[PDB]
């Protein structure tokens, strides 16, 4: 038995939260034990989670939120509440070690119910948590359902989300029901019902379908929207996955609640809700039911119009003739027009819908059969089906005004783009046979080379003792020919080759040799001294020395003299602070590797704002970016085209804005540098010369990758889609300019990792999104060549065992593909990456433990030879690197390079049996993940499934299940805990005069471009419209536009994106 | 020193005569029948020490055992199971003792000789063969007899 | 048999590693010269390391196993209770400064792995100057539950094995301690060398060479000669 009432729950991030992993694995929870969750996802604002919270008049709302700023997040929503008829909902808490114990009892004074800190979890347990907030929030709202309609028939949508509830739970008096449906007659408003099978994107259509309404009519329609969810029995909740799919439903004439069947795809008393809206005065009520089968069609009698939602992929043409709904339904939408045989399918379901209307005189094309794209922003199908709906509606009673959309012709979508055609669809899976094939070369080569010498020696011995045989040098001979020519040379130079490694220099000359002071040389490249040739050439093949293909030990000869991998991930304050904590970081390191955090506002590409939503979270989690001059500042002194000086600046949805910022400042450095070596202004052609050599010499990396966006950081702003056709512009615009020295995507897994994903996981998803972005360029025709080089990587090093292979994985996978199957050259076989410790492996109990940890993690990442390495501080639990903090993390890295004896030799995995084999079992198991991917279409088509997320999250669950369990052993948390139960850690948070710095900088620079801001954003929208290159216009937006200017002006033309749970 | 120049020896030895019988096998598979090898290959049989001999000979008995779940060993009457296997979050499996991949019979008594396996001669890798499952010893001494006695007590109480 | 004084006095891995078997096998022909029998007294024979920074002492412990057990099967021809050689390794305390002394932990995290990772026999860990804190030795024996515990590595019991950098550095330090055998059998044997303070002489040699280096900024020590601390 669950709990005693209908027990339901609003979830979300934090507003420009991408922390879902903890609120994911509370929702599970909390739909296990027999609780409604109306998930609302991440990044949610407060006035839309209290809004949600009120429609659906739920008992409670649990709030994650890792991005600090909690204290006024949390306030303003106990506010916003009371306000608003919500007092008696109750709100739950948690960010783990963001959250200090003082914030949590002030909050908890506030008005909040309860705030869960690491040390709660820890003695409460994952369930004990949930248990006791699902007890707490176990209380019968029916008891303030209004007892008269004169409440919601006035307009109150607060009286109406808990008449609904009543309605629901049949606590509503028999005499005030049929007074309901008695009004609901006369009320006389239109009903649109929409069905069609699971996942076919019912809700994402509704949405469109909603937002059309609202351009069309400039929301002067006030919609009504009922969506339900398949309710688990055996649980007793649900989960209503409607609403997250949901963004053009915030606004006052929009009302949306969430259902469970508790069953049937229909709620059993939809009747009733459907009335109560009706009663409500609503201009028209929209109804999505669940997953329906081929013989369901339970929407058609309670709904005026019926809308079926399919996709191309329904199997045979006969099929169509077993379902019930093409026979009842007055559209049929085969959304997902972008998927294989969209024309076919559509082609099939017109002529079957006009055979069931039995209209022989009339043409298949005109039957009201739809292809729409509902993830395409906006789509013409979509819109093509919007008119018809309209013109059905407009029959049956309902005013509206003559539209302002485009009243297009047809009815399929014209949707042409594709990212990666159905032709490559299988592109992982044929380069996880790619990698196979390889290793069953090296396997038969290496028996050649084998056997070969083998004969020839004992040719030898025979000849030594008398008796000669050349029928032996036949067969020796015979395997000349059948070595490969590559095979052949490898073992050729191996002589060679031992003579280059075994002095003290290798000659242009380099050092190999550093002696101890014990006197010993320590070469920084050992070598194998094996006899057998099959293993000479099995090594050469499978690992040859750093600098060689297939690159597994390093992907150049020698580590870098003066630059070392260092480099540290800073961010606190306003571009001021953060440009001394360069300065602190970079301090005594004569090459400058810089890496920047952003506040989450900049993260999510909006400018700091007065409101308490946004206000608290201004420079709080990494440094807050508004403008070009905020840019400019936080690199000055930094000569950013300097060749011993690079930047990598974490930032995915606002990236191609961002980056505009860092070239301007680039290139604006330069111009300045010229100003007062020759005091005067550059003329036009000077300028020209100089601001082309900047694009060509700007060295550092930007993050970007979108595809880990969807499945693990959940930073994506726009649509999904927009994102990445905006990326490859910028690696449009790289190629043109000649940029060789920035990478314009850190293709990454850390997030991924940091979510919860395994190190194989992690390893796996990573190059599967890689090799996407590759096979997406090679569609949209750049040379391999041209963009492979560019390409960074950024992965996650844990305690984990896979973790110490990690790095040799990845780049044999992508040096042996690179070179066989995609026939790159050298520098696109050569997989660049950088590493950063696992900031999920500290905790918030024993932050003095963490530096082992973090000790460990850096070790194996040096070890395997990465090309750069940030290291966390022991407070990482709690906050930004303090000053004192970020020191201990920064000689982590000093230690091991210089003090520590092993780190001598640049090649100490090598040889080793236990690296080896982790090796080949690492790779096998990604490429086996590959298949996995492959055989679910691609990551593309993986992702529209959710499965990478679902990976993640399952896993996440795994390790926390045993984290709190106590099987998974974590000193200082669930085992040797302290006797004493450990004060105040300085903390890294915002200054007030800081975020008023921000709010006066960005009124002076709009001030400042006042006239030019209003017509450049409308150049950017044109860019998007006539499909030309996006990046290019903001390298010049970014110098009269703010951050927040740009991305809602994008949004106006590339759309928003659409949470995946 | 000298037991190092034995270790180059009799690798060389056990490398040819594994070389020659080789080539003897590949002569016989084409067709024709040398045992002109063969008899370098006996020659060297002796030219091998006992101790070396056994080595090799238990080689493929050495990997069979390391190779499963667990390590099964007769003591007395009865026997002691050990676990090899120790699985990770993802699923694989870290043997606690891993063996080299040589196909060389040089490299294996090379590496035989030099570090065998942790619990066997010259005990390179450890001395015992599995380390123990689970030891901190209780320092104190300070005062007179009487108080490092109490605190002896205490810490071992 | 220890060496951890001899280490700490300044003496580098190898002339550690060096006297100290040397001093070991100085006891088993004493023993022996009394008429007794080598079965008797080897397998009680316990042995007492030092681990710092310096690469050789990855491979310290190995090398120590090796020769032993080849000397003791070979050349005094004793069981193999007594080609045992069992030894306890301690962090170097030496290693560990009084400036920034939480970057001690860092080095003692280091130090404490090689160990495990070389099969020790018995493992202490220094503490991050001051009087023994509770607290201090909690983050000292922290470092050794979070090794074989946590770490992932760790979980195998012979990771050393296969390296080629851990063989090439094992053959060397052996080869090292070897010839350094030779200088004290050429000076009279331990006793001997001992007679004209060969071994003191040494060890007051290489430490000075250590404190000359560090001065110097040859050798870097982080938080000591380089990356000090801004504030003091
Ligand atoms: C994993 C992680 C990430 C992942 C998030 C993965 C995902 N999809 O959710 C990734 C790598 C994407 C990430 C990114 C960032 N992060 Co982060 N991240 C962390 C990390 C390591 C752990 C958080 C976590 O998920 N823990 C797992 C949860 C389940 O356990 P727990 O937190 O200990 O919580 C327990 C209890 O409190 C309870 N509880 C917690 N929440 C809730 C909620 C409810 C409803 C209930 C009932 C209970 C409850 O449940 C747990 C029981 O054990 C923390 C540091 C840390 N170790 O604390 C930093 C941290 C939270 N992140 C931080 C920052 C700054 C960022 C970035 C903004 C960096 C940047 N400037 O770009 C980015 C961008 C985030 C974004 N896109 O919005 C900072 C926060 C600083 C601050 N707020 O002052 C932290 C503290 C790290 C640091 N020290 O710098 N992050
Ligand atoms: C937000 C929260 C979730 C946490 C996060 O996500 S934090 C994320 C932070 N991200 C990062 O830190 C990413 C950092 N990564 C990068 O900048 C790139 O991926 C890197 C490739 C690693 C940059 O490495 P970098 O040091 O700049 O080295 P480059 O490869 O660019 O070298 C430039 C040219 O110099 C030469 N060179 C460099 N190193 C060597 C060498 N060892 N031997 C010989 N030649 C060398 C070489 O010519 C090279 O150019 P090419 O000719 O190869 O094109
Ligand atoms: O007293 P101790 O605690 O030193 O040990 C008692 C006996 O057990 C033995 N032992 C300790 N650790 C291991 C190990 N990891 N594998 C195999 N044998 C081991 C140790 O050698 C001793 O046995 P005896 O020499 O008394 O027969
Ligand atoms: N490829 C493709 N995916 C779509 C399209 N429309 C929606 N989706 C995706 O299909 C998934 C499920 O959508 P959803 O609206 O929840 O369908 P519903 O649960 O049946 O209502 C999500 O990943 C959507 O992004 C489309 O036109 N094409
Ligand atoms: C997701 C990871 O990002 C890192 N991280 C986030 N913000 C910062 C910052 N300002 N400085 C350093 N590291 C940071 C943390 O180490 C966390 O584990
Ligand atoms: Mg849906
Ligand atoms: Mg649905």
């Amino acid at each position: 038995r669950g709990p005693a009432n209908k027990v339901r729950f609003v979830t979300a991030a934090s507003l420009f939260d991408g922390h879902d992993a903890s609120i994911n694995i509370m929702r599970r929870i909390l739909q296990s034990q027999g609780c409604e969750v109306i998930h609302l996802g991440h990044n949610r604002s407060v006035q839309e989670v209290v809004t949600a919270a009120l429609q659906e008049d739920v008992q409670g709302i649990a709030i994650s939120s890792y991005q600090g700023g909690h204290v006024e997040y949390f306030k303003y929503m106990i506010d916003l509440l009371r306000e608003h008829g919500g007092e008696h909902i109750q709100v739950f808490g948690g960010g783990g070690g963001v959250i200090v114990p003082d914030e949590i009892r002030e909050l908890q004074a506030y008005g909040v119910a309860r705030i869960y800190s690491p040390e709660d979890g820890q003695r409460m347990g994952l369930a004990g948590m949930i248990t006791d907030m699902a007890q707490r929030c176990d209380i019968d709202l029916t008891r303030y359902a209004p007892t008269t309609l004169d409440t919601v028939v006035a307009g109150d949508r607060r009286a109406l989300a808990q008449l609904i509830t009543a309605l629901e739970n049949g606590k509503a008096d028999p005499e005030l029901v049929s007074a309901l449906h008695a009004q609901a007659k006369a009320a006389a408003v239109p009903v649109l019902g929409i069905t069609g099978t699971g996942g076919a994107g019912k809700s994402s259509l509704t949405d469109e379908l909603i937002r059309r309404f609202r351009l069309d009519q400039d929301d002067a329609l006030s919609i009504a929207v009922i969506s339900i969810d398949p309710s688990r029995r055996k649980s007793g909740g649900a989960l209503l996955g409607d609403r997250i799919r949901m963004n053009a439903i915030n606004h006052p004439n929009i009302f949306m609640r969430s259902l469970a069947t508790r069953e049937s795809e229909i709620s059993q008393a939809l009747p009733d809700v459907i009335a109560a809206c009706k009663a409500a005065r609503f201009d028209l009520v929209i109804v999505e039911t669940s997953g329906i089968g081929q013989g369901d069609a339970a929407i058609v009698p309670h709904v005026d119009l019926s809308l079926y939602v399919m996709t191309p992929e329904f199997g045979a043409a006969s099929q169509l003739e077993k379902i019930d709904m093409l026979d009842f339904a007055d559209f049929v939408a085969i959304n997902k027009f972008d998927r294989k045989g969209a024309q076919d399918a559509w082609r099939d379901v017109a002529k079957q819908v006009q055979r069931n209307r039995e209209q022989w005189h009339s043409r298949a094309e005109d039957m009201p059969v739809y292809g729409t794209q509902a993830s395409r922003f906006n789509d013409d199908g979509v819109t093509m089906l919007y008119q018809g709906l309209v013109g059905a509606l407009g029959a049956r009673g309902m005013s509206l005004k003559p539209g302002t959309l485009p009243n297009l012709e047809g009815r399929i979508s014209t949707g042409q783009n594709v990212i990666v055609p159905p032709a490559r669809s299988r592109y992982l899976a044929e380069l996880a046979d790619t990698v196979r094939a390889y290793h069953r070369r090296v396997v038969a080569q290496s028996k050649l080379a084998r056997e070969r010498q083998q004969l020839r020696a004992a040719h030898d011995m025979l000849q030594g003792a008398g008796h000669e045989s050349a029928a032996l040098e036949t067969l020796a001979s015979e395997r000349d020919v059948s070595l490969g020519a590559v095979e052949r040379k490898l073992l050729a130079m191996w002589p060679q080759m031992q003579q280059a490694y075994s002095g003290d220099e290798y000659v242009i000359r380099t050092g190999l040799i550093s002696t101890t002071l014990s006197g010993t040389k320590i070469r920084k490249v050992v070598l194998p001294r094996f006899e057998d040739e099959g293993e000479i050439l099995k090594w050469l093949m499978r690992e040859n020395v750093p600098g060689s293909f297939p690159y597994t030990a390093g992907v150049f000869a020698f580590k870098r003299e003066g630059e070392d991998p260092t480099r540290m991930f800073a961010g606190e304050g306003d571009a001021f602070r953060t440009n001394r904590r360069f300065k602190l970081v970079s301090e005594g390191m004569e090459a400058k590797r810089l890496s920047t955090a952003f506040d989450s506002v900049t993260l999510y590409g909006e400018d700091p704002h007065e409101r308490p939503d946004i206000y608290g979270k201004v420079g709080n989690s990494g440094v807050s970016i508004a403008t070009l001059e905020d840019m400019k500042v936080l690199y000055d002194g930094f000569d950013l085209t300097n060749p011993s000086t690079s930047v990598s600046m974490t930032i995915n949805g606002p990236a191609p804005t961002i980056l505009a910022m860092f070239m301007n400042t680039a290139i604006d450095q330069q111009i300045d540098r010229f100003r007062a070596d020759n005091g005067r202004d550059p003329t036009a052609d000077e300028e020209a010369k100089i601001r082309a050599w900047v694009l060509q010499n700007v060295r550092g990396t930007v993050q970007a990758d979108i595809l880990k966006e969807d499945q693990g950081q959940n930073t994506c702003i726009f649509s999904t889609e927009f994102s990445l056709k905006v990326m490859g512009d910028i690696q449009e615009y790289f190629v043109h300019h000649q940029v060789r020295n920035f990478y314009s995507v850190s293709i990454s897994g850390y997030h991924i990792a940091e979510a919860g994903a395994n190190p194989i996981s992690q390893l796996a998803f990573t190059l599967a999104n890689g090799f996407t972005y590759v096979e997406a360029y090679l569609a949209r025709g750049m040379h391999i060549d041209d963009f492979a080089p560019n390409l960074s990587f950024f992965f996650s090093n844990g305690m984990d065992p896979e973790y110490s292979v990690l790095g040799r994985v990845a780049r044999r996978i992508w040096a042996v593909t690179m070179r066989d199957k995609y026939g790159a050259n050298d520098r696109s076989q050569k997989l660049k990456y950088h590493i950063q410790t696992s900031g999920r492996s500290l905790h918030a109990q024993e932050i003095d433990f963490n530096d082992i940890r973090t000790t460990l993690q850096a070790l194996i990442a040096i070890y395997d030879n990465c090309n750069s390495l940030h290291t966390n501080a022991y407070d990482e639990a709690i906050t930004t690197p303090t000053a004192e903090s970020v020191r201990r993390a920064l000689a982590i890295q000093l230690i091991i390079n210089r003090e520590w004896g092993v780190a001598k030799c640049e090649n100490p995995n090598q040889g080793s049996f236990l690296i080896e084999e982790l090796t080949d079992l690492v790779e096998e198991a990604v490429l086996q993940e590959f298949e996995r991917i492959a055989e679910r279409g691609g990551v593309l088509g993986a992702m529209e499934t959710g499965y990478q997320r679902g990976k993640i999250q399952e896993e996440s669950l795994y390790y926390e299940q045993l984290k709190h369990d106590g099987t998974l052993p974590i000193i200082g948390v669930n085992t040797f805990r302290n006797p004493n139960g450990d004060q105040t850690l300085e903390l890294a948070r915002s200054s007030e005069d800081e975020k008023q710095s921000q709010l006066h900088r960005l009124t002076e620079f709009h001030g400042a471009h006042q006239a030019d801001a209003e017509a450049m954003l409308a150049r950017l929208r044109q860019a998007v419209i006539d499909n030309r290159n996006v990046f290019a216009v903001l390298m010049d937006a970014v110098r009269v536009c703010s951050l927040g200017q740009i991305t809602h002006a994008l949004f106006e033309v590339g759309g928003q994106y659409r949470r995946n749970m | 020193r000298a037991y190092h120049r034995r270790v180059v020896a009799q690798s060389k030895l056990a490398r040819e005569r594994q070389q020659l019988r080789a080539a003897h096998d590949m002569l016989q598979g084409a067709g024709h029948e040398s045992a002109a090898l063969e008899t370098l290959a006996s020659e060297r049989d002796v030219s091998l020490g006992a101790v070396e001999r056994k080595l090799l000979a238990m080689w493929p008995q050495m990997q069979q055992a390391y190779s499963g779940d667990e390590y099964v060993v007769k003591i007395r009457d009865k026997e002691i199971r050990t676990g090899l296997i120790s699985t990770t979050l993802s699923g694989t499996k870290i043997r606690k003792v891993v063996l080299p991949r040589f196909e060389d019979e040089g490299e294996i008594l090379k590496w035989l000789m030099r570090e065998n396996v942790p619990g066997s001669f010259p005990y390179t890798a450890g001395v015992f063969a599995f380390k123990r499952e689970g030891p901190t010893r209780m320092f104190a001494g300070e005062g007179d007899a009487f108080r490092t006695n109490r605190r002896f007590k205490l810490v071992s109480e």
